[PDB]
């Protein structure tokens, strides 16, 4: 009872689609020729479920509208990809320390990212692990992955080149 | 977990010569929350 229900969207509904588009559109190559996340220009939407939590959901807004009124009534709110080992966790209890990624370039955060495909290289461990659970393959076209699309509250950002 | 840089909430790392999206940092966990569980397969090229 950690409050979370997962609700099935039907692929007929807006919100299916245009959460599968933004999925699809934002793959990429990377510079690792695959050796993360695996060789692959486009997904195979198995499903798209709604993470539903009201106290999770009323600890988002009451940190957003801290926020928003620290940057002139604005939340720069973006939806954005995260991959993880740990998404059963998220869902179910919330971001925390726990996933931070304590050496990442921009340092000990929690990390999204607007490519899909960015996203994941992680879904198996950083740099994808030793890959899928089943076939210990990076690139296993086989095992069904997972992938969280976040609403995240960006404020004032620091841009670091 | 580190601290935002003074006077921010995030980081923003702008991607050399490429096609790459940004990345994003928060350090604070309930600066996010999420929305869509996406399950799905890799497809192997043509
Ligand atoms: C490489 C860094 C600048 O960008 C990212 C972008 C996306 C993600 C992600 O979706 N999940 C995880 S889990 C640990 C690190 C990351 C991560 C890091
Ligand atoms: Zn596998």
């Amino acid at each position: 009872g950690s409050g979370t229900i997962l609700i099935d969207l039907s692929p007929d509904d807006k919100e299916f689609q245009s959460v599968e588009e933004e999925m699809q559109s934002t793959v990429r190559e990377h510079r690792d020729g695959g050796h993360a996340g695996g060789i692959f220009n486009r997904y195979n939407i198995l499903k798209i479920q709604k993470v539903c939590n009201k106290k999770l959901w009323e600890r988002y807004t009451h940190r957003r509208k801290e926020v928003s009124e620290e940057n002139h009534n604005h939340a720069n709110e973006r939806m954005l990809f995260h991959g993880s080992p740990f998404v059963n966790a998220i869902i179910h209890k919330g971001f925390d320390e726990r996933h931070a990624y304590i050496g990442g370039m921009f340092g000990a955060g929690i990390y999204f990212a607007e490519n899909s495909s960015k996203s994941n290289q992680y879904v198996y461990g950083i740099g994808g692990g030793t890959g899928c659970p089943v076939h210990k393959d990076r690139s296993c076209y086989i095992c069904h992955r997972q992938l969280l699309f976040c609403r995240v509250t960006l404020g004032k950002s620091f841009l670091q080149f | 977990m580190a601290h935002s840089p003074p006077g921010h909430h995030s980081v923003t790392g702008r991607p050399v010569n490429g096609l790459a999206l940004a990345e994003y940092v928060i350090y604070r966990g309930e600066q996010a929350y999420p929305e869509y569980l996406i399950t799905y397969q890799i497809m192997r090229p043509e």
